[PDB]
RNA sequence: CCUCCGCAUAAGCCUGCGUCAGAUAACCAACUGACAAUUAACAGCCCAAUAUCUACAAUCAACCAACAAGUCAUUAUUACCCUCACUGUCAACCCAACACAGGCAUGCUCAUAAGGAAAGGUUAAAAAAAGUAAAAGGAACUCGGCAAAUCUUACCCC
RNA sequence: GCUACCUAAGAACAGCUAAAAGAGCACACCCGUCUAUGUAGCAAAAUAGUGGGAAGAUUUAUAGGUAGAGGCGACAAACCUA
RNA sequence: GCUAAACCUAGCCCCAAACCCACUCCACCUUACUACCAGACAACCUUAGCCAAACCAUUUACCCAAAUAAAGUAUAGGCGAUA
């Protein structure tokens, strides 16, 4: 059996808090701030993911190129293995060839 | 056999050392048994101590509240209101009253009181009770009630709900003086020997005899 | 002392002396019958018969005649709920043959309220006879 | 001669033996020195007696009357040793200015794990003996890899700990209003 | 002790405690609001008032406290009932047993007003600790209590193995700068003509 | 444990239906 | 695991309902009834 | 196969290891000339035991003794309380210098002293 | 004839073949110790 | 009624059928918890240096008799006070995934002074396995005298 | 640490013939020719019997050595932890 | 009706920021966790290969120091794959 007999606790979801009320704000700062800043420097996150999108290959190559020297041993090792596998996969495997 | 089996098994233990103490609300047993007949200054000093510890206290009003507590405790037995039954009954009086009645209901109604309940004696406890004290009162009660006991399956064990029967008892109440929240509660019963036996049960009964371990005797 | 470096002695040098010793001894009752003059001690793995001799002669001022040594192996068979082996600590043993006429014998040590309320209630309780039929013995009717 | 391995025989078979308070390190400091040398042997005799009582109690399969008495005398001897060791510490630091009272030095082993290697008492010099020369107090290049790996591992454990305690604070502050 | 341990009513090491929490048990933890020892203002033996739970709207004396769970054990308040006799043949005599209570659930009491009044944690001008009452300020003293180590510090008698107070307090120290071993040596009167020869250290 | 409570709600409804079939009130 | 099915019980038990009256282990088990219910239909 | 977690000991090995291992007992002598052992009274320890005659102290302390705030001893305190009186009296009355320091008490060279302090020869 | 009895125990041979000192003398014997403490095994050597 | 096994040492494992209590092929327990235990003379744990000496086997070592040519020693000088400490000492035990019909060097016992128990109970069907006995014949079976029995000759290939 | 081979220093080989023996019968010991059983077995190669050698090119205990593009091998493409 | 079933915590993953470790009671390179004696003994070497090339033999991306762009251009290459 996988189903549960009794119900779970009811979720409290405060739809009016700091982030949910201030959400999306200062996203047009570039458009109506005399273009002093672009919204892409607004997002807080990794250094290689800032106003940039890409698939697995692009993301891993960008990671190792940008912050690769700061990587741990096992992490860089499995990252290189991943990009090697993905190279040969994306280039050799699938339909449309 | 507890200590012997403990030593033989190897469950050696130190005595429980802790600042906390097990607090109770009713002393076990009784201080003075009014052995009834076939049918004083000590009690005066007892009442003096009662008044000292609790100025708001009267004697002649005590039998009324005693009878009330009796009949309401029996009503609480009928209704199975164990919480208030506890609040109004002591931990010594709860088991003997509520142990055997499990797996069965009960019926008890108060018809009237032939004679008015009457105080017999009063006793006061010494200070050497875990640094606390407790006061006891005895009251004779002569009334007429009905009793009917249905078992698990709803069949009468004995008694009839329609016919009351004259009855006499000596009830004993007690109260905790040290705390102010303690109230008078039923404690025990005397069941004197000279009193006659109650009504037997409609059912017949046997007993197992001495089981002769395989050796005659 | 245990777990303490000693000064290396070389020829023509001073004499080693202990002031605040650390060795602790366990006088015990034997399981096997030794003669009357014999005594049995349980002690650490570092001591020896000569320093135990000096120990007893200085501390307790008792004449000692001979001493034998033994080691006991703590059983490493026990296993916790993790199936990890629990080992009991080892210990050395010293059998001391005493002086001229001491003739020691291990003496006997252990020859010889809420509870009161409990036993009061117990001896006040009365077992319901079978004639009652499992009826409560409380009601009057 | 041997009765001092046992308490007063009137206390035998007794469940509760009287026992005084433990020793104060401040008191031992204020006291003399040879008095402390004597009290050491006093506590030694007492400790032997108590431990004999404990072992015999375990043998007879019974508990002991006064358990805390033991750790009392134990902590007393501990504070005594601490006081005397502090006296000799101050004395050494006044005379020379050394705090450890035993020669040592930070040295890198072959595993790269630098450690405070202590010195032993030797008769002949280290350059002439042969046993000491094999200990090989130095690491080679290939060990730097493993050192980096253990460094990364320590980083992982630490980061896990900080993230977990942050999560704990976050959940409890979520649940409680404050 | 094991991690994530449950500090129930019983103390550590007790048979009940170890049977309730064996070494292998791993149950869910308990969420207790953080409470520093400085912010803590509840000591044993102090009068307390309760206004919720069972028997709400009462007051009593604290029997003890558990600082881990922020629990208070008050005598005769919030009491259920339990048997203690051997249930094998005897029914088991019934007795009341107290329940714990949280600090947010319990309230303190003023000795004079004997009413529930909030508390603050101040420093008296003479120093250096005081617990003060709400709107109408009253200093709250600490309850007196027999320490567990010594059953009585006043009604104490010197045993044979106990030392006298004058002997314990009297000091015989001499700042002589001399080593313990050497001073013991000349106190004995012993001497040793042989000098310790040098040795190498490595 | 599986997240979500819509299925748990549906199953509570089925449980109470089964309970009514087993011991339906008068 | 991020997306998991919770209503599998019901989606199988409607088929078990259609298959109650069958004989043998078909009525009880699922894969044995799936091969049969479509056949009955 | 064999057990690893169990500590290596004198019990486990053959004749040679059983004989050579040892269970932590420290040395007392040497061995020469056909397994003839030789101990020495210079390497043997000698327990120094004082007489307890006229001895007041007792292993336990009564609760009547007042509690005392802790003041751990230290070198600065020791020097200021013990030697500073001599230093200051000789200063303000006589004359002295960095020399003549052994008079006040000081070991500029440790060796030549029986009880060395670093490396310390004695034990405890 | 019959197999299974390959391990005829000898503590001397064991401590010589798979011993701390041998591992520390050969370089690769140090690499095994490092791999093993990195994994966290209790017995770094035999 | 068996004993081709036993006793011990070496090697190896490490408290693993000793006392006490417990529930849990049969559960004496070989299972759990506590307690105790194996005491060195037996065996390990050794040798201050320099230079120097050391042809001639053992085989009862005698004769004979050899070939594969063999397991043993000191000497002069210097220095050299003290003393017997430490460690193993248990068991129904080791390696084979098991309390396995397997493997395991050595001294003594050579049928045991020691150590063990093939049959849980009943009936005495088939088929099957291990044996005993067999009328007359004695390889006619069979690829082949495989097997069992008994003690038997002669001849070929390699 | 089984196994192939080797090194160091060791040990075992009754009794009867012959009286010299890489000789014969024959225990212990080593090996595994033949037969039956067993085949998730007593056993991941065994058991009962019968068999070859058993003073030598014999067997074997102990510590060490030769490490894979390799070792070792009285070459079976053997053996080198089932 | 049994066997069973259910749970929600322990904790963990990715990021960001921030650099990081050592009883100093005894013991631990001889057989590690062993109190104590004459050795002269020390490292500095291209990575290869699978695979792709539909076999394979030249060759076949794998970082080493600013994100994007120039640019997948100039170039290289059994001028093929590909780099
Ligand atoms: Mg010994
Ligand atoms: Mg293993
Ligand atoms: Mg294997
Ligand atoms: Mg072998
Ligand atoms: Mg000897
Ligand atoms: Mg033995
Ligand atoms: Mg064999
Ligand atoms: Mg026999
Ligand atoms: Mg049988
Ligand atoms: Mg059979
Ligand atoms: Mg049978
Ligand atoms: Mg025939
Ligand atoms: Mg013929
Ligand atoms: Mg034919
Ligand atoms: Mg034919
Ligand atoms: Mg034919
Ligand atoms: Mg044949
Ligand atoms: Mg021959
Ligand atoms: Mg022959
Ligand atoms: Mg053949
Ligand atoms: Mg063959
Ligand atoms: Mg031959
Ligand atoms: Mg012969
Ligand atoms: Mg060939
Ligand atoms: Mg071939
Ligand atoms: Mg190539």
């Amino acid at each position: 059996i996988g189903i549960r007999l009794t119900l779970p606790p009811p979720k409290v979801v405060d739809r009016w808090n700091e982030k949910r009320a201030m959400f999306g704000v200062y996203d047009n700062i570039g458009i109506l701030g005399n273009f002093e800043k672009h919204p892409k420097e607004l997002i807080r996150g990794p250094i290689w993911l800032r106003g940039w999108k890409g698939n697995e290959l692009q993301r891993c190559i960008r990671k190792r190129k940008m912050v690769g020297s700061r990587m741990f041993a096992d992490d860089l090792h499995n990252l290189n293995k991943r990009i090697r596998y993905l190279y040969k996969h994306f280039n050799r495997h699938g339909k449309f060839r | 056999f507890a200590m012997q089996h403990a030593r033989k098994a190897g469950l050696v233990i130190p005595p429980e050392k802790s600042d906390r103490s097990i607090h109770l609300a009713c002393t076990a047993g009784i201080f003075d048994a009014y052995v009834p007949p076939e049918g004083t200054m000590a009690s005066q000093v007892s009442i003096r101590r009662i008044k000292d510890y609790d100025a708001n206290f009267k004697i002649k009003d005590f039998p009324e509240k005693a009878k009330d507590i009796f009949i309401e405790a029996h009503l609480c037995l009928n209704n199975s209101d164990h919480d208030r039954l506890h609040t109004l009954v002591t931990e010594h009086c709860f088991p003997d009253m509520t142990w055997d009645i499990k797996y069965k209901t009960v019926r008890w109604s108060f018809v009237e009181s032939l004679e008015p309940s009457h105080v017999v004696q009063v006793r006061c406890s010494s200070m050497m009770n875990q640094g606390n004290v407790y006061g006891q009162i005895t009251v004779r009660m002569h009334t007429r009630q009905t009793l009917a006991i249905y078992d698990r399956f709803g069949r009468l064990m004995y008694g009839q709900e329609d016919v009351p029967k004259d009855v006499l008892e000596y009830v004993v109440f007690e109260k905790q003086l040290t705390n102010p929240y303690g109230s008078w509660r039923m404690h025990t019963k005397i069941v004197p020997p000279w009193a006659p036996p109650k009504q037997p049960i409609l059912k017949t009964v046997m007993i197992p005899g001495p089981q002769l371990k395989p050796e005659e005797e | 002392a245990r777990n303490v470096v000693y000064p290396l002695y070389r020829l023509g040098g001073p004499q080693l002396r202990v002031f605040r010793t650390n060795f602790f001894i366990q006088l015990v009752r034997p399981g096997v019958a030794q003669p009357e003059d014999t005594v049995q001690f349980r002690i650490p793995m570092e001591m020896t018969r000569v320093d135990l001799r000096n120990y007893l002669e200085g501390i307790y001022n008792v004449p000692v005649a001979a001493v034998r040594t033994r080691v006991q192996h703590g059983s490493n068979k026990r296993r916790d709920h993790r199936n990890v082996r629990i080992k009991k600590p080892d210990y050395k043993v010293a059998y001391v043959q005493l002086a001229h006429g001491q003739t020691f014998t291990f003496p006997d040590l252990f020859p010889e309220d809420l509870y009161s309320m409990l036993e009061e209630e117990r001896q006040q309780r009365q077992s319901s006879d079978p004639r009652r039929g499992g009826v409560p013995s409380w009601f009057g009717l | 001669g041997l009765e001092e391995f046992f308490d007063d025989p009137k206390n035998w078979g007794q469940e509760k033996v009287k026992s005084g308070a433990a020793w104060t390190c401040q008191q031992l400091r204020n006291k003399s020195n040879e008095d402390l040398h004597k009290l050491w042997y006093v506590l030694l005799k007492e400790r032997n007696m108590l431990l004999t009582l404990e072992q015999e109690a375990k043998r007879q399969r019974l508990p002991m009357p006064s358990p805390e008495r033991l750790d009392k005398v134990v902590d007393s001897m501990d504070a005594l040793d601490k006081v005397v060791q502090e006296r000799e510490d101050a004395l050494r630091l006044l005379q020379t200015g050394q705090e450890r009272a035993r020669p040592g030095a930070w040295r890198r082993d072959i595993f790269g794990r630098i450690i405070w290697h202590k010195f032993k008492q030797w008769v002949i010099p280290w350059h002439l003996n042969k046993r000491y020369n094999r200990k090989r107090f130095f690491a080679l290049p290939y060990v730097d890899h493993f050192l980096r790996l253990e460094r990364e591992k320590r980083a992982r454990i630490k980061a896990r700990k900080e993230n977990l305690e942050r999560k704990k604070a976050k959940i409890l502050l979520k649940k409680f209003p404050h | 002790l094991p991690p994530h341990y449950r500090y129930g009513m019983s103390p550590p090491g007790s048979v009940a405690d170890k049977r309730k929490n064996p070494p292998w048990i791993r149950r869910r933890p308990v969420v207790v609001e953080p409470i520093s020892d400085e912010d803590w203002y509840l000591f044993c033996g102090d009068t307390v008032e309760i206004l919720e739970g069972k028997d709400a709207g009462k007051q009593g004396k604290v029997v003890q406290v558990i600082r881990q769970r922020n629990w208070v054990v008050v005598g005769g308040l919030n009491t259920h009932y339990r048997y203690i006799g051997k249930t094998m043949d005897y029914r088991g005599t019934m007795i009341p047993s107290e329940a714990p209570l949280l600090h947010r659930q319990v309230k303190l009491v003023d000795p004079m007003d004997r009413k529930p009044t909030e508390i603050e944690w101040r420093f008296t001008e003479a120093g250096e600790r005081v617990r003060v009452s709400t709107r109408s300020g009253r200093i709250i003293p600490k309850p007196e209590f027999p320490r567990a180590d010594g059953i009585v510090p006043e009604t104490w008698i010197d045993g044979p193995k106990d030392t006298s107070v004058e002997d314990a307090l009297e000091r015989t120290y001499v700042p002589c700068l001399k080593t313990l071993q050497e001073e013991v040596m000349e106190a004995m009167g012993i001497k040793e003509t042989r000098k310790y020869k040098k040795v190498y250290w490595y | 444990v599986k997240k979500g409570f819509r299925a748990a709600f549906r199953f509570q409804k089925e449980l109470e239906r089964q309970r009514l079939l087993r011991c339906p009130p008068p | 695991l991020r997306n998991r099915v919770t209503d599998r019980y019901f989606r199988i038990q409607e088929v078990l309902k259609h298959a109650r009256h069958f004989r043998g282990r078909k009525n009880r088990c699922y894969r044995l009834a799936v091969r049969t219910v479509i056949r009955a239909f | 196969g064999a057990d690893r977690m169990s500590k290596w000991t004198s019990k486990r090995g053959p004749r040679s290891f059983r004989g050579r291992k040892g269970r932590g007992a420290k040395g007392i002598g040497f061995l020469t000339s056909g397994w003839r052992f030789v101990q020495i009274k210079e390497m043997v320890p000698e327990f120094v035991v004082p007489d307890l005659t006229g001895f007041k102290l007792k292993p336990y302390v009564s609760y009547l003794a007042p509690e005392s705030e802790e003041t751990p001893l230290t070198a600065a305190q020791l020097f200021s309380e013990a030697v500073a009186p001599a230093i200051e009296k000789d200063f303000k009355d006589g004359t002295f210098d960095p020399d003549n320091l052994e008079k006040y008490g000081f070991e500029p060279t440790q060796e030549g002293k029986l009880f060395q302090l670093y490396p310390r020869n004695f034990l405890r | 004839k019959a197999r299974g009895n390959e391990y005829q125990p000898s503590n001397i041979k064991r401590k010589n073949k798979h011993g701390w000192v041998r591992r520390l003398s050969t370089p690769a014997g140090v690499q095994v110790i490092l791999r093993r403490m990195l994994k966290g095994r209790k017995s770094l050597s035999h």
